[PDB]
RNA sequence: AAACUUUCAGCAACGGAUCUCUUGGCUCUCGCAUCGAUGAAGAACGCAGCGAAAUGCGAUACGUAAUGUGAAUU
RNA sequence: GCGAAACCACAGCCUGGGGAACGGGCCAGG
RNA sequence: UUGAGAAGCUCAGACGAGUAGGCAGGCGUGGAGGUUUGUGACGAAGCCUUGGGCGUGAGCCUGGGUCGAACAGCCUCUAGUGCAGAUCUUGGUGGAAGUAGC
RNA sequence: UUUCAAUGGCCCGUCUUGAAACACGGACCAAGGAGUCUAGCAUCUAUGCGAGUGUUUGGGUGAUGAAAACCCAUCCGCGAAGUGGGAACGCCCUUGUGGCGUGCACCAGAGCAUAGCUGUUGGGACCCGAAAGAUGGUGAGAACCAUCUAGUAGCUGGUUCCUGCCGAAGUUUCCGGAUAGCAGAAACUCAGAUCAGUUUUAUGAGUAUGUAAAAUGAGAGUU
RNA sequence: AGCUAAAUAUUGGCGAGAGACCGAUAGCGAACAAGUAGAGUGAUCGAAAGAUGAAAAGAACUUUGAAAAGAGAGUUAAAUAGUACGUGAAAUUGCUGAAAGGGAAGCAUUGGAAAUCAGUCUUACCUGGGUGAGAUCAGUAGUCUCUCGAGACUAUGCA
């Protein structure tokens, strides 16, 4: 379910995987390859990452969180701990219904892959994550 | 709405199509080329034009994605004329600023459909025997019926 | 997104009305034919009724003898399905059948139909008999689906008809209705039309086969409570108790529109040709062919193998003493 | 490129020739100890990839066309743009009534038909 | 040569495969509750049409009476 | 006149050799 | 230049034994949902044939003959789904043999 | 297609053993004939939702086929409570520098449900092949019949289409196995780096042997 | 000491509706005669066996023979459907025709000979004039359906 393409049989993300084979062709960006590698990862090796991790990374350490977008080739779940979400612009292959509302109705944007090529169409600006693959 | 189109159509099930050892086919009536192909594809593209005959005049039929949602009125037609150098001309003045490779399918339908055309008249014009099929029910009745005779 | 916003009405006499319904957010919804197509087999296993052989019945090579592994009815003839699975695949198909290519695509013979979606008045409703809903059918041109089923009315090949399948035929228009005042028994007698209420769609009829796209015939009532039977992505749905529509992975499901925009075709590198041309098809010796010798060497022109530097007067070079070492013993 | 055939004769089952309860249809031989499997000298040949034909050649018949199977005028029609390409073959089943339209129409088309001779008599 | 042997083909036998069929089986579900000393289940013997290796009937012997349907049985 | 059954991978002339019987079946000969 | 079934098209180079075992892609059969506005008494299915063709192959298409009522391609679902062997089961038929014999 | 000429060419399947051989099975043809169904467990993949998840014990409902589909009240099951480094920014002719580092390795939940695949454990459990024994009868100790009972063969025999690609071991060590090793899959990082059935330089020890760092080839190390 | 409906079970019995079931070596042992014929003192065991045609129209009549039957006929759309009856495979058998023959044989490769078979055809294209023709041509008149002009026609003229 890896290497060459998809094993999943969703329409939507062979066209998500067809928009990032010509960014990763026709572009000098180690971003866009990094994307489609991972458009081509199971279900597994995608673990899904939540909306305080998104905000502790952003602003971790030194924090300067800025404007730069999230990525994330996963699920962008929801963490009902915490009580205050930060304005954060996301852009992931799926948001629950609650981590899209809590982002929504106090902070920013929340975008899909697609929307982000438009805006990063190189990547730039932008910072990757994953969750953590240790279940 | 094109490209989810085709991933049905295409790629799932197309009532229209053909499966060949080669090549699929389209039994599409509008199908410029009559391959199944993501670029010959009636469905699955909105903005398409081909070449029909109707009862002996051809026409270029052209529709848009604006009328996708009308099924009556989303075919449009007009005459093509009967002398070929203006044909083109009006193939190429209709589809004006249309992909060249639209343009040249058309060119290429229109080609092959005044051809068909001409052998037409041509097999009016000239005589040939009738086809007569053969009956095995005769033939059995005809070959018992003479042996006794 | 940028959908088409309204949807017209029909009269019973085929001719379009003034009013117009907002068109439902189960249209939008994401067409999805795999998870279609797999909650369609599941859910076509669920009228199964069981078969066995007798125990008493019967070696599998002896004549007369038991059979290999007897079939037994504790098999599993039902398969369960998320609810929320279901419900997707239902909504794919609602969205489906709004799409006159897909309903093409499905060998529906919808080209003179007016609109799709294509909603009539609620005086259909209350249709009494077969040949008010014949004209229906014939003043919006959905009578030609009629008359493809009622011509494809043939005998089943196989065992089928031994066991009460005897004729087989197609799938002609679904008419989607609110309230049943006698539309259901004006429509049921013609050949091909279903007839189902708006709030238990089912997905063997919206999908038959596992297909994508039945063309789908509804009433002014059934669209316009098409938004609480499904809801929407943001707003919960009214007659489906926490239940939203689902959410697509992509926003723009025209590809060709993202990579042909101005937004990323202004950053790619220039695009290396199409098709390449063949370079060294064969390869020429330059031992042989001096036309590819000049092209390796541009030094052959000018180059003077057998110079002289020899003439007659060679001093050969040949000492006593080495002669006397050569011719020695 | 003229169509070129690697090989023309079919590949027999080994031992199909000595018993009549053998068909004759290729079955990969699986015994260790069989010749025929080891591909020993004199024994007959089996089915490789290399004996595949050219990828633009194939499917061809000897005179440059594809084989299209036809049940009706409708089949015909389709290879209005392919009748330099394809030949039609019209069905086994196909009565001498449609085999007459579909042979009359293949013959305005341009198309070459491989049995348009079948079930059916002339009368000029 | 001829015979015999062998191979191939045609025709004729032999055989009953294949195909198509199906008033049968099998399986599931649904409704119902009704044997006998007022002689049951089962067995035997008769009757009359028959093909019984079947059915119906009991010396009122394919049944009689009554209610029908309404002109056959074959 | 009537009328079997067992058995049946398949053909079937010898001398030598073929190393694992090689033989009847390979090789070299008559 | 039209060569976007992007699951397509195209260019290049190297390589090719194979048991156990592993992994892909296909062929065929019975039934099911969809489809071919599919085929069929002007002849379906089957069968026969030193007719023709297609595929490396499993297999498939077709002419003629025979025949007499149904049947198939494609997408998907399903399974009692493919034989040369089992001193296999049932049936049919051989050489022995017109022999042993009565 | 039949035949002829020249050349070659053993009878298959099983078992055996080093391959054999040998011994087994095979008179012929047609039809039938062997990894199935189900309940668990684990893996992988797909799909839905996601700190949640699972409608179908049941209720509602379904006017036309109503064993389907559709809807869900209360419970309940499971789950939960220093460096290196991917990517990106800004400088640097570029390298490179600077700020910012996810995952993971060094020094802020991810699950639940369904489906498919594979492995495995049970059920007759791939098919077939030895008599048990017991219960209840029939006939006259023994015999015979019917069911438990698909009670069995550490084994015997058999086990059904094609093509393509990869491809062993056939044995160290303890001791039927844990192994290792050989052959693949996955998760990685990594050319400004390492690896080698190889040859070296010279000196260390005893022409051989060993050494750290040269030649040649190949990108390698891994879990 | 005692009674007690409902929700529950149900391979039997009286009915009923179904089926992603089997399709005559299958499915019940039994689609027909079936627990039958038959086997055994008995307990028990237990088969094989479906299809002419739309209609018997089931072959009158003449003739050979002791007869069974045959041959002339006749019915049928078909007797290549005659009750040994739909279709009619293989193994096997007989006759006829052709060819090859001396022992591993069949078989594989390559061609010859003999027999047989397949498809491939020049016909069109271009150009010129004459003669007439008609519309998608009218320094043309109307209708219909769609969205000014786009298709369909109806008259009138043939530059």
């Amino acid at each position: 379910s890896q290497r060459s393409k998809p094993a999943s049989e969703n329409v939507y993300l062979k066209l998500l995987v067809k928009l990032y084979r010509f960014l990763a062709r026709r572009t000098d960006s180690r971003f866009n390859k990094a994307i489609l590698k991972r458009l081509f990862q199971s279900k597994t090796n995608r673990p899904p990452i939540s909306i305080s991790k998104i905000a502790a990374l952003t602003s971790r350490k030194s924090a300067s969180s800025q404007n730069k977008t999230t990525v994330v080739v996963g699920t962008v779940t929801d963490d009902e701990r915490m009580l205050t979400v930060p304005k954060l612009s996301i852009a992931a292959l799926r948001f629950t219904k609650s981590a899209r509302a809590r982002i929504l109705k106090a902070g920013g944007e929340v975008l899909t892959l697609d929307q982000l090529a438009l805006r990063a169409p190189t990547g730039s600006n932008t910072v990757l994550v994953r969750g953590k693959k240790h279940a | 709405q094109d490209e989810v189109i085709w991933q049905v159509v295409g790629h799932e099930f197309c009532s229209y199509r053909i499966k060949g050892e080669a090549q699929n086919f389209c039994r599409n009536e509008y199908n410029v080329t009559g391959l199944c192909n993501r670029q010959s594809c009636p469905l699955a593209n909105s903005r398409y034009a081909t070449v029909r005959e109707d009862n002996g005049k051809l026409y270029l039929y052209m529709k848009t994605i604006e009328r996708a949602h009308f099924p009556s009125k989303l075919w449009q037609r007009i005459k093509l004329s009967k002398n070929y150098a203006k044909a083109l001309e009006q193939i190429d003045q209709q589809l004006l600023y249309w992909p060249g490779r639209q343009i040249h399918r058309c060119k290429q339908r229109l080609t092959r459909l005044t051809q068909y055309l001409l052998k037409a008249r041509r097999l009016a014009l000239k005589h040939q025997p009738a086809l007569i099929p053969i009956k095995p029910k005769q033939a059995h009745r005809e070959a018992s019926r003479e042996r006794k005779a | 997104a940028a959908a088409r916003p309204t949807v017209s009405i029909y009269n019973k006499d085929g001719s379009v009305s003034s009013e117009t319904l907002a068109l439902p957010f189960v249209f939008k919804a994401p067409i999805r034919p795999d998870l279609v197509r797999s909650v369609h087999t599941a859910v076509a296993k669920n009228k199964r009724q069981p078969y066995a052989v007798s125990e008493k019945a019967g070696g599998n090579m002896c004549r007369s003898g038991r059979m290999f592994a007897p079939t037994k009815t504790w098999r599993k003839w039902h398969v369960k399905v998320n609810q929320n699975e279901k419900r997707y695949a239902i909504a794919s198909a609602v969205a489906a059948s709004g799409v006159p290519s897909l309903l093409l695509a499905r060998g529906h013979r919808i080209e003179e139909i007016p609109e799709v979606p294509l909603v009539v008045d609620d005086a259909v409703q209350s249709f009494q008999k077969t040949k008010e809903a014949v004209a229906l059918l014939k003043e919006i041109k959905a009578y030609r689906d009629v008359i493809k089923v009622a011509n494809s009315r043939k005998l089943r090949a196989g065992k089928g008809k031994l066991r009460n399948r005897r004729h087989v035929q197609r799938r002609g228009p679904l008419v989607v209705f609110n309230e049943d005042t006698g539309i259901v028994k004006a429509f049921r007698n013609i050949p091909g039309v279903e007839i189902v209420n708006v709030r238990r769609l089912n997905l063997l009829q919206l999908a038959p086969g596992g297909h994508l796209g039945r063309f789908v015939i509804w009433t002014k009532s059934a669209f316009g409570l098409l938004d609480s039977v499904f809801g929407s992505t943001t707003e919960v749905a009214q007659l489906k108790k926490n239940y939203f529509l689902p959410e697509n992975i992509i926003s723009n499901a025209d590809v060709t529109r993202l990579i042909n925009s101005d937004e990323i075709q202004s950053i790619v590198k220039a695009a290396g040709p199409s098709r390449v041309k063949r370079a060294h098809v064969q390869k020429k010796n330059p031992l042989k062919n001096k036309a590819v010798l000049s092209r390796l060497n541009p030094y052959a022109k000018a180059y003077k193998a057998n110079v002289k530097i020899n003439s007659e007067k060679t001093p050969k070079a040949a000492g006593e003493k080495f002669l006397s070492v050569l011719h020695e013993n | 490129v003229n169509i070129i055939k690697k090989r023309t004769k079919p590949f027999k089952r080994h031992q199909s020739d000595r018993f009549k309860r053998v068909g004759e249809s290729w079955r990969k031989p699986r015994g260790i100890d069989s010749c025929v499997r080891r591909r020993f000298r004199g024994t007959i040949s089996m089915p490789k990839i290399g004996y595949g034909n050219n990828k633009k050649t194939r499917y061809c018949m000897p005179n440059g066309l594809k084989a299209f199977l036809v049940r009706n005028v409708s089949d015909v029609e389709l290879l209005l743009m392919h009748n330099k390409t394809y030949a039609a073959e019209i069905a086994g089943n196909v009565s001498a009534r449609k085999r007459v339209e579909i042979v009359e129409k293949a013959r305005a088309l341009g198309v070459k038909v491989t049995n348009a001779g079948a079930k059916v008599r002339s009368q000029e």
